């Protein structure tokens, strides 16, 4: 079932007053969370990379790959400067 | 107890920040941290990187011939496959065969390679006499 994710958004320029927490299914993509923040926070995917750990996340794999296990797991969305 | 998994992205993080505050693009850090993870991947792209996109370039070359690669084409692959050296020739040696499957008239092949796969520029540059 849903997963509370822990992401920080981070920046070019950025030190953390910012923080999100989003449910999302394990078994759900990378892609699908990307389309998830477009809706949800207004960041297109093309602007996305996604930092789960020690990996630059690949869209079309699935959080649980990198991975997403219990609530409260924590992930980096950086956004670059388009 | 225990989250070093954010120990880890802000690792990463740090390195992505500090690569694109010098031009290098995400793919490109991630893509030396993957292969042979290098503890600075800003040097390690100027410094070990050329020997191994000229690996890309040869074993493509090799393996599906004549359809020379370019080092651009090389390096695309390379980062388009987060540093995967044998998905790198192979996406490599794939993009190359759409390239010139993608031409009008020609097969030519050197300009394909002259102007580092650039479809209208090889395709600009080969309409002379």
């Amino acid at each position: 079932g849903p997963i509370r994710l822990q992401v920080t958004l981070e920046d070019a320029a950025s030190a953390s007053s910012a923080h999100v927490a989003l449910q999302v299914h394990p078994h759900c993509t990378v892609a699908a969370l990307q389309e998830q923040v477009f809706s949800e926070l207004g960041f297109p995917p093309a602007v996305q990379r996604w930092v789960i750990g020690r990996c630059l996340c690949v869209p079309e794999r699935s959080l649980a790959s990198y991975g997403v296990r219990q609530d409260g797991d924590p992930a980096f969305l950086y956004l670059l400067s388009a | 107890r225990q989250d070093k998994m954010r120990e880890e992205g802000l690792q990463l993080v740090s390195m992505i920040r500090e690569g694109e505050a010098a031009g290098a693009c995400p793919e490109e850090i991630f893509s030396a941290l993957q292969y042979s993870g290098t503890e600075v991947p800003l040097q390690w792209l100027r410094s070990e990187l050329p020997y191994v996109l000229e690996m890309v370039a040869e074993l493509a070359g090799q393996q599906d011939p004549g359809l020379a690669f370019s080092c651009q084409e090389a390096r695309r692959a390379w980062l388009d496959r987060h540093g995967n050296l044998d998905e790198a020739v192979e996406e490599c040696v794939r993009t190359r065969r759409r390239k010139v499957q993608e031409l009008q008239s020609l097969g030519s092949l050197q300009a394909l390679f002259q102007h580092g796969g650039d479809v209208s520029r090889a395709l600009t540059e080969l309409q002379r006499q």
